């Protein structure tokens, strides 16, 4: 289990070894000359836009980020353990695809909340 | 009971995209540098012992017929050729009013008016003289234009480049490697017909080398098959889609030119240089291939069985030579050793196969100016190479395409043609694939964020 | 999206002279060679002519059509002359899968809509 | 109000979209042009990133810190910066006295770089 | 005092002086080309020390101390002088071989937390 | 006046045989010389 | 009516107005069109 | 060097010399052998 | 890693014809010139010719011996002719340390191991 080997493994036994995937996201003009840079450079601008959408969530390297907003029932509507000790993510990546864009918009707003919040606190005292 | 979102990252999740790979090319040319058509000097270096590990209970649907990496693959050798191509001689003032005549030295019967001697008047170094010039050319490569006047076949429509003689045709393994963030999902399925699931499924850091070989019927020198041998086809019902078949024992092929051939230098101007055909040494005798007629019929006998399953238990095989039409479709074309071959196969494919030692020889002819499978345009001018040329080479495959025939016709006819040069790399692309690993996934846990 | 778009509409007597047209869009013009075939009515499909790098005529041509690619407008055109009434028939035209012309419809994987020329 | 539709809004008020455009950031004659556009962008991303991270403060997007606001540079009421004037405004009057403060607000966490590792270090 | 000005000094002295080093890790022709390649890789071997310590305990600390215990067999020698009379060069030399097995002991010791933190706010 | 910061207490060893950076400057150079004669014209015509 | 200084008279002025004026032009020749083979894949368009 | 003359089709009299039927040896694809070709080219773009 | 490989040599009449070469497998051609040695037993290395750009020979060739490069294959020939029994010698290939030619021993870097021309 060198990378990616935890995808048929369940939800919870692949979430035990995520750092395994965390480090593969980074590693005369001739033909492969571009086709090099063009791959270098992808390869930065969308490991970046991960961690710019983690850090506007409350959690920048947590790799492992807990949030204040609640599970809508419309989502799954199952209950907990059928979905960690039973079911891989590739299946689970499939039954909330259309409802990832929801969520992130949600995540956002208790961020920039939390974030006044935090503010204020350290204004009154 | 209450439940809120929580975010992993890290997470294994893929999804199939599109995207552009780069090369990797093993270290063992990079001594004796030399210089390839595919340039693998650039080419970056691969890691030695890469990760192949398995993936258990991963299911993934493959499809080699609408497969990317295939169209990317074919634009790259267009475009790696056309920059070796760009440094060296233009040709332009090598087509004038020749003067022809028949080659006679000791001929034989076959080869009779398939060499042409051919002198032309040619600038010196100087722009102010002119001197005659004499070379050989093939029969195939000029035209009359009245006589005994010639031109060559192919400058009334474009000019030709000469090969500077150095690049090197012989093809060697490319290893195609996604970037960071992306992953190629190889099938280890034995029984994969190139479309549906593979439920023995792999990642690996880049694919096996794989040898860009050019060629039409019988493609060479390619992957075999594991246990059986494999009928591949985008619609079986279609007659007009190609069978692309792999059978696991590979066949050899030993073609040679035995003329020893020798090379002339003619001045074509300052700096510029031309290589031309001198007078032959020896004998003369038509290039040719060989093969066991027991290996080959063995072999049709494994593709007979195999083509039965689509086709029916009570069904006449037929097969027959090439239907007609362009030199570069209706014969086994491919080179060898720097020079290009045209072999005609009707010893192969003539038979019939009922439900219930010595070799075959197949002559070949041979061009010096080929219309490149590039472009409809810009041919290219092979320079003579020294010597006399053999190799060996495994048939790995065909490439097939069924006689459009009526129902209830009990005789299903097959014949060879290779065609699009798309098809002799899907050959060797079919396990693969690229897909691209999409983290942060979003579940629910009992767990609250502290306030 | 790949498509062809055909012209001409023969309609002239025994003798005439016409011109067929047709237009590659969905897909380069110098990667691919094209071809003409034909259906007398109760009959199969035959090549015509075709023309790559290299172009080919049929049989039954005998020298007297001609074509030509002009590779600007993307377009092959035919040139059709000494129309003998046996002439009466569908042109079709195809696309080859490759660079290269055969005298097969199977070596075609995209054709014309047709023109009928009597 | 879809990327920067606050910017003639309050200051007090321009707050509350931040994170509107802190995502628009980041996301062959064409082709070079292409090219180091967006080589471009992934630079000054990481500049005020990293910039942020020498201070005490990476994915915050609203930081506190130990440095007292000098009278000098705003000399001015609070109430009216947040309920009357808009940070266009604000950013041309500090414009003059403001790399000053980015030297500061290193200090204070090397302030704390006097102070983070020897607590832990005695217990 | 400037770039690089400490490396000569101790590491105490060393580490009062971090973020000089840290600013200065970031900031058609072939003379512009050769800067378009200069200018990739900063940000790529900049990124790659930054995703390393973010699966350590610390993304942005530019200090940061694990709980994981220091083998003594790797240096054998007293803290009070490493410090005070030894430079971050020598250093390196001697703790190259006992090096890329720690960074797997940091790599293991975050996970853990990790899910213990995750196991931690679910028992309440 | 670029910032040429003093390196105090601090000893370093140079070769400038086995150095790089020269070999950059060759490959420079030619380099730089080969884009300068692109655009010049060509004196072919003149052998007579 | 737009200008950079409208009292230096060297200084264009750029008008533009609010419903466009129709322009009609042709050319009446039936003019054809003649090709000459310069050489080698090199064609001339001349007029016939 | 251009054999040039007017072209002159009951022209009408605006176009009394604006065209010029110019005649000239050109090169075929063969360089040893040459073509007598003819082309029209407007005044302005021809110097006797 | 430069190393230099050569051919020729073994027993000719007097007058006879001989082919030497030597070709460069670990640099550039086209940035170094390459020169002929020979050590006559008991003697020191005298130059015998040498071409980088412009060919250069002994006092003592006369005008027999001729040189050339073929960057094809990056290898030099030296194309004996009327050899004189008072040539032989053992005769080594060396690269010079640019694109020029010396006289002397010491404008070169790397040696062949040697082959005798009696
Ligand atoms: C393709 O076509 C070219 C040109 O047509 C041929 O090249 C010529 O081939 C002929 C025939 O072999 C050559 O003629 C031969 O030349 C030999 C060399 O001597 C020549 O040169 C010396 C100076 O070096 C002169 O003094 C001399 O006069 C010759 O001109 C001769 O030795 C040959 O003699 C043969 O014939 C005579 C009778 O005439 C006999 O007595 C001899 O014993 C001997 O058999 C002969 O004359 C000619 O030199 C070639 N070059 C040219 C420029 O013409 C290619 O051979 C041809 N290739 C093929 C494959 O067909
Ligand atoms: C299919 O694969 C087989 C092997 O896997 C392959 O056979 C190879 O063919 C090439 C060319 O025909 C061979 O290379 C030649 O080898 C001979 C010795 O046998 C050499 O003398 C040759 O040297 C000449 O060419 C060089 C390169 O231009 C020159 O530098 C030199 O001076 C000589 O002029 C040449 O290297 C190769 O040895 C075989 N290999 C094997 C294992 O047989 C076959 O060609 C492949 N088929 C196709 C269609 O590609
Ligand atoms: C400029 O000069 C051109 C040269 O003649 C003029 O073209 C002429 O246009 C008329 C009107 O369309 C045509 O008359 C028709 O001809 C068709 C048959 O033509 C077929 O064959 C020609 C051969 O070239 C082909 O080009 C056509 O597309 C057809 O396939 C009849 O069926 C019609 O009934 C009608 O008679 C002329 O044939 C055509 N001339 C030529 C030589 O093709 C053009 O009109 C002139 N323009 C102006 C503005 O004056
Ligand atoms: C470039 O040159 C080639 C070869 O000369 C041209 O192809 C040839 O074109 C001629 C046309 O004059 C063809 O001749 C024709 O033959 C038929 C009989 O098959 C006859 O009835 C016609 O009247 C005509 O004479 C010839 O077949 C054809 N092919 C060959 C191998 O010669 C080519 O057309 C030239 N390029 C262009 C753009 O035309
Ligand atoms: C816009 O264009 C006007 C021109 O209409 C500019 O005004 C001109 O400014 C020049 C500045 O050198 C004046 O030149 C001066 O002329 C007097 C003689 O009258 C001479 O004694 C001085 O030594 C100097 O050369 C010029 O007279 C003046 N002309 C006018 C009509 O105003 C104006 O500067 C331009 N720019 C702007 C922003 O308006
Ligand atoms: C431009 O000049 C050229 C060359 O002088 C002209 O070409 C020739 O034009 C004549 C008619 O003007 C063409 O027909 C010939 O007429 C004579 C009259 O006696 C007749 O005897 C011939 O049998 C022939 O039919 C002639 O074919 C043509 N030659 C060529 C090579 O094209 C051209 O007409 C002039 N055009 C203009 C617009 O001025
Ligand atoms: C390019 O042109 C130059 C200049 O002509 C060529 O150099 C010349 O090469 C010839 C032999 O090919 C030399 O002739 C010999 O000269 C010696 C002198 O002692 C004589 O003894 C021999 O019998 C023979 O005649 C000639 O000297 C030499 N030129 C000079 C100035 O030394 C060169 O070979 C040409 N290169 C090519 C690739 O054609
Ligand atoms: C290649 O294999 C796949 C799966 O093994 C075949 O797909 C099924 O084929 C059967 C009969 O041909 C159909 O009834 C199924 O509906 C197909 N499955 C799907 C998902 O479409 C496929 O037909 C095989 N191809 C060939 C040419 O034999
Ligand atoms: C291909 O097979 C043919 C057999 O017909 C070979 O031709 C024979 O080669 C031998 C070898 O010396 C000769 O003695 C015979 O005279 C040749 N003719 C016949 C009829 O046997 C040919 O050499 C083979 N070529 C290759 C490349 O294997
Ligand atoms: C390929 O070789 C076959 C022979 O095996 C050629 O077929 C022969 O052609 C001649 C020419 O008229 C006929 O007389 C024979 O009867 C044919 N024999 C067979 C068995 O077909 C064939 O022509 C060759 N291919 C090409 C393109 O010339
Ligand atoms: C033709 O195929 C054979 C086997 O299918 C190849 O022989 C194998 O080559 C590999 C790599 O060179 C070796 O690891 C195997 O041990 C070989 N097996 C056998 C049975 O020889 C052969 O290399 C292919 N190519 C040619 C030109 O024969
Ligand atoms: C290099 O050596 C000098 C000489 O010993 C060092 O200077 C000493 O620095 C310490 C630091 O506090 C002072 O306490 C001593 O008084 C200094 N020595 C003298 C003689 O004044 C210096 O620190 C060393 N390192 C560098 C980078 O210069
Ligand atoms: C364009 O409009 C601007 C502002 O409406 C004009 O600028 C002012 O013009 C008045 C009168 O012309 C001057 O008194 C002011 O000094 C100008 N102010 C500035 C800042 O330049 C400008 O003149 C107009 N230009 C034109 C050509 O109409
Ligand atoms: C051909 O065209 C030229 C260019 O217009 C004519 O030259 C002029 O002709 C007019 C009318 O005779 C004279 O008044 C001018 O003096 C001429 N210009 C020159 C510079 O001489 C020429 O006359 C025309 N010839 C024919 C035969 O049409
Ligand atoms: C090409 O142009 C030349 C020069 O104009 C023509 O050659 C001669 O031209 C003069 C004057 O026009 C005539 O008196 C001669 O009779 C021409 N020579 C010949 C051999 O005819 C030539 O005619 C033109 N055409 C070609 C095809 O060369
Ligand atoms: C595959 O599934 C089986 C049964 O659910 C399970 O025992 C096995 O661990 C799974 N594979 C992996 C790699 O976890
Ligand atoms: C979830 O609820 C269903 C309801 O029938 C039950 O069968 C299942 O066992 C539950 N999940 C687990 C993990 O027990
Ligand atoms: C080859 O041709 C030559 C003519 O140049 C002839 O003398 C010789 O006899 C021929 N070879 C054989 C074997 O006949
Ligand atoms: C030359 O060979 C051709 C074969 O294409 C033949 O027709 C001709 O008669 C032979 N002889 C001459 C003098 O052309
Ligand atoms: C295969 O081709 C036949 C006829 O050409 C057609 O009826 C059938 O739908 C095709 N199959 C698929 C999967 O497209
Ligand atoms: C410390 O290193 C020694 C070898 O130097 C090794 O035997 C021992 O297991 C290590 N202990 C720890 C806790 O890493
Ligand atoms: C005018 O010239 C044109 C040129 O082709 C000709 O067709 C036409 O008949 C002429 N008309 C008269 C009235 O001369």
């Amino acid at each position: 289990l060198g990378f990616l080997g935890a995808a048929g493994s369940t939800m919870g036994a692949a979430s035990m070894t995520l750092t395994v995937q965390a480090r593969n996201l980074l590693s005369k003009l001739t033909v492969w000359g571009i086709k090099q840079l063009q791959a270098r450079v992808l390869a930065v601008e969308r490991y970046l836009r991960d961690q710019q959408l983690l850090g506007i969530w409350g959690c920048s390297g947590k790799l492992i980020c807990c949030t204040n907003v609640p599970w809508n029932s419309s989502w799954s509507n199952r209950n907990l353990s059928e979905i960690w000790d039973n079911m891989t993510w590739l299946q689970w990546d499939k039954e909330i695809s259309n409802y990832t864009q929801i969520i992130y918009g949600l995540l956002e707003e208790s961020q920039n909340q939390q974030e006044k919040n935090e503010q204020d606190l350290l204004a009154l005292d | 009971e209450n439940l809120w979102v929580t975010v992993y990252y890290g997470v294994p999740v893929w999804k199939d995209a599109e995207t552009t790979l780069f090369c990797a090319s093993d270290a063992k040319a990079y001594e004796t540098e030399k210089h390839n058509v595919w340039a693998t000097h650039a080419c970056v270096p691969t890691d030695p012992n890469p990760q192949e590990i398995h993936l258990e209970n991963v299911t993934e649907e493959f499809n080699m017929w609408k497969n990317n990496m295939v169209e990317q693959m074919h634009t790259d050798i267009i475009s790696l050729w056309d920059q070796s191509l760009k440094p060296c001689v233009k040709l332009t003032p090598l087509c004038v009013t020749l003067q022809c005549t028949n080659v006679t030295n000791n001929i034989t019967d076959d080869m009779r008016g398939e060499l042409k001697n051919c002198s032309f008047n040619m600038t010196t170094e100087l722009r102010d003289k002119k001197q005659k010039v004499y070379s050989l050319f093939y029969r195939l490569d000029v035209v009359q234009i009245n006589n005994k006047e010639y031109r060559l076949i192919n400058c009334n429509t474009s000019a030709c480049t000469q090969a500077c003689p150095k690049v090197s045709f012989e093809p060697i393994p490319i290893h195609y490697c996604a970037p960071a963030g992306f992953a190629i999902l190889k099938c280890k399925d034995k029984k994969f017909n190139g479309t549906g699931p593979c439920p023995s499924v792999s990642t690996v850091q880049c694919t096996h080398g794989i040898k860009p070989v050019v060629s039409t019927q019988l493609l060479l020198n390619g992957s075999l098959a594991e246990e059986e041998v494999m009928i591949r086809s985008e619609n079986i019902t279609n007659n007009a889609k190609n069978i692309l078949v792999q059978f696991n024992t590979p066949v050899q092929i030993n073609c040679t030119r035995p003329n020893n051939n020798t090379r002339k230098s003619i001045r074509i101007g300052p700096g510029q240089a031309f290589y031309a055909t001198g007078d032959i040494i020896g004998d003369i005798r038509q290039a040719h291939c060989n093969v066991s007629k027991a290996t080959w019929n063995e072999t049709l006998g494994k593709v007979v069985k195999q083509l039965r399953k689509h086709f029916g238990n009570n069904t006449i095989i037929r097969f027959a030579n090439s239907s007609g039409g362009d030199l570069e479709v209706t014969t086994h074309s491919f080179n060898c050793g720097g020079e290009f071959f045209y072999c005609n196969t009707s010893g192969l494919f003539n038979s019939t196969w009922i439900s219930n030692n010595d070799s075959i020889t197949l002559p070949c002819r041979i061009k010096q100016i080929i219309n490149m499978w590039q472009r409809i345009g810009q041919c290219m001018y092979a320079p003579p190479i020294q010597g006399v040329i053999r190799c060996v080479s495994n048939i790995t495959g065909l490439i097939l395409t069924r006689d459009g025939g009526s129902t209830n016709s009990t005789t299903e006819t097959f014949r060879p043609g290779g065609g699009d040069m798309r098809d002799n790399w899907r050959s060797e692309l079919y396990k693969y694939k690229v897909v691209k690993i999409e983290p942060l996934g979003v579940a629910p846990t009992r767990c609250k964020r502290r306030v | 999206e790949v498509q062809l778009v055909e012209s001409g509409g023969g309609l002239v007597q025994a003798g005439g002279f016409l011109e067929l047209s047709c237009e590659l869009r969905g897909s380069i013009f110098n990667q691919y060679a094209m071809a003409w075939f034909r259906q007398a009515p109760g009959k199969e499909r035959e090549f015509v002519a075709g023309m790559g790098a290299v172009p080919h005529y049929g049989e039954f041509v005998k020298g007297r059509f001609t074509i030509s690619r002009d590779n600007a407008k993307s377009t092959v055109y035919l040139q059709m002359s000494s129309l003998e009434p046996e002439d009466t028939a569908i042109y079709f035209c195809a696309r080859s899968k490759s660079t290269y012309i055969s005298y097969n419809s199977n070596g075609y994987d995209y054709w014309g809509q047709g023109t009928q020329v009597t």
